[PDB]
C-alpha cells in the first residue's frame, strides 16, 4: 500500500544543481527497502540513478557518481535526490521508486516529475477559453476547452472542475513552436443540454512560472 | 552498446505469442526484472525473479532465463499489450549498480482501423482582445497513427502560421494530434471562414469555423 510522489523545480540552469524530493506513505523510510531514483530523457530509455537503504547505505550509477547525492528525511518520511553540474543531457522525467532488500526489482513507482536543463527563462502561459457553440456541438454533445498558450518549460497540468470532471476530458500533448515556447489544448466532451446549467472551469497549473489559473468556459 | 541489450523493435499479431529477449553478462547470477511502459505513464513491473509476477498482472505474462539471457513471453497478445518493454538487473562488477536494457517497442499488428474525430475552435474573444488569433484543430481516435493536416483560408491552401504535433498514443491505443494556425486578428476577420482538413488512410474529414 506504499505510494510515492515526486516534487521538483521543473527548470534548472546549466551547471546548476537539480533537487527533488519523494514523499513516501504506507511505509517507513528507515526500512530495509532500497529507495531509488530513475530518470528517462524524452523519447529515450530508462536510466537508474541511485538508491538508499536504512538511510545510510547509498549506491549510485557509476556514470553519475561524482554528481549524485541521495538523502533521507526521517521526520518527513521522505528521501531526496541532488544532481549537480547539470547539462542538457540531464533533461528528463525523474521517478522515485522502491526496491526490496532475494531478487531485484522496482515494484512501486512514483508518478514522475519533469525537469528541463536550459539557460532560458521561465514563461507563464496565457489561458484562453475555447467556447462551445453550435459548430462544436454534434447531436446532444458539445465540445469545449482551454488553450494554454506560450509557456516554458514543460509541463502543464490541466484538470476540469477541480478534478470532479474526468469523463470526456482529453488534454493534448503540447506543440513546440518555432519561438521555443509550448502550447497545448485540453478539450472536454459534455452533453449540450448542460451548457446552460453546469459551470465548466479548466484548472491550469504551470509551476515553473507560478501560473495557476482557473478559467471559466462559457458559450458566447 | 549496453550492459543489458535487447532488440529495439518487435511485432506480434493479435492473439499470437511473442517473446522479448534480454542479454548481458550481468544476467548470470542476477535474475532480470521486466517493465511495461505506455507513452506518458510510469513503468509497471510485470515479471521478476523466476517467472514471478506481481499481483494484478494478467497471467499471459511469463518470464524465463537461461545463461546470460532473460526472456519475457506474452502469450496471446492483446491490444493493451502494445508498449515499450525494459529488462533490468544489477551488474556483477563493483558494488552492483542497476542497469537497464535499451528497451523493446512492441507493436501489436492487426488492430482495427479508426477514423479521426476532428474539433476545430475559432479564436477566443479574449485572445482577439489581446491582438492575437489562434485556430485550434484537435484530432483524436485515429489508427494507424499517421495523419496529414491541411488548412484553408476560405478555399485557398494555407501553410504559413501552421504548427502540427506528431501523433501520440492515447489510452485506448489510438492516436491523437493537434494543429495550430496562428493569424493576425485582421486575417481572421477579413476571411469568410477557415477550414482544417484531416486526411487519414485516404479519407478526409473537414471542419470549418467563421468569425461571428
Amino acid at each position: 500500500q506504499v505510494q510515492l510522489q515526486e516534487s521538483g523545480p521543473g527548470l534548472v540552469k546549466p551547471s546548476g544543481t537539480l533537487s527533488l524530493t519523494c514523499a513516501v506513505s504506507g511505509g517507513s523510510i528507515s526500512s530495509s527497502n532500497w529507495w531509488s531514483w530513475v530518470r528517462q530523457p524524452p523519447g529515450k530509455g530508462l536510466e537508474w540513478i541511485g538508491e538508499i537503504s536504512h538511510g545510510v547505505y547509498t549506491n549510485y550509477n557509476p556514470s553519475l557518481k561524482s554528481r549524485v547525492t541521495i538523502s533521507v528525511d526521517k521526520s518527513k518520511n521522505q528521501f531526496s535526490l541532488k544532481l549537480s553540474s547539470v547539462t542538457a543531457a540531464d533533461t528528463a522525467v525523474y521517478y522515485c521508486a522502491r526496491a526490496p532488500p532475494y531478487y531485484y526489482y522496482m515494484d512501486v513507482w512514483g508518478k514522475g516529475t519533469t525537469v528541463t536543463v536550459s539557460g532560458a527563462s521561465t514563461k507563464g502561459p496565457s489561458v484562453f477559453p475555447l467556447a462551445p457553440s453550435s459548430k462544436s456541438t454534434s447531436g446532444g454533445t458539445a465540445a469545449l476547452g482551454c488553450l494554454v498558450k506560450d509557456y516554458f518549460p514543460e509541463p502543464v497540468t490541466v484538470s476540469w472542475n477541480s478534478g470532479a470532471l474526468t469523463s470526456g476530458v482529453h488534454t493534448f500533448p503540447a506543440v513546440l513552436q518555432s519561438s521555443g515556447l509550448y502550447s497545448l489544448s485540453s478539450v472536454v466532451t459534455v452533453p449540450s443540454s448542460s451548457l446552460g446549467t453546469q459551470t465548466y472551469i479548466c484548472n491550469v497549473n504551470h509551476k515553473p512560472s507560478n501560473t495557476k489559473v482557473d478559467k471559466r468556459v462559457e458559450p458566447k | 552498446s549496453s550492459e543489458l541489450t535487447q532488440d529495439p523493435a518487435v511485432s506480434v499479431a493479435l492473439g499470437q505469442t511473442v517473446r522479448i529477449t534480454c542479454q548481458g553478462d550481468s544476467l548470470r547470477g542476477y535474475y532480470a526484472s521486466w517493465y511495461q511502459q505506455k507513452p506518458g505513464q510510469a513503468p509497471v513491473l510485470v515479471i521478476y525473479g523466476k517467472n514471478n509476477r506481481p499481483s494484478g498482472i494478467p497471467d499471459r505474462f511469463s518470464g524465463s532465463s537461461s545463461g546470460n539471457t532473460a526472456s519475457l513471453t506474452i502469450t496471446g497478445a492483446q491490444a493493451e499489450d502494445e508498449a515499450d518493454y525494459y529488462c533490468n538487473s544489477r551488474d556483477s562488477s563493483g558494488n552492483h549498480p542497476v542497469v537497464f536494457g535499451g528497451g523493446t517497442k512492441l507493436t501489436v499488428l492487426g488492430q482495427p482501423k479508426g477514423a479521426p474525430s476532428v474539433t476545430l475552435f475559432p479564436p477566443s474573444s479574449e485572445e482577439l482582445q489581446a491582438n492575437k488569433a489562434t485556430l485550434v484543430c484537435l484530432i483524436s481516435d485515429f489508427y494507424p497513427g499517421a495523419v496529414t493536416v491541411a488548412w484553408k483560408a476560405d478555399s485557398s491552401p494555407v501553410k504559413a502560421g501552421v504548427e502540427t504535433t506528431t501523433p501520440s498514443k492515447q489510452s485506448n491505443n489510438k492516436y491523437a494530434a493537434s494543429s495550430y494556425l496562428s493569424l493576425t486578428p485582421e486575417q481572421w476577420k477579413s476571411h469568410r471562414s477557415y477550414s482544417c482538413q484531416v486526411t487519414h488512410e485516404g479519407s478526409t474529414v473537414e471542419k470549418t469555423v467563421a468569425p461571428t
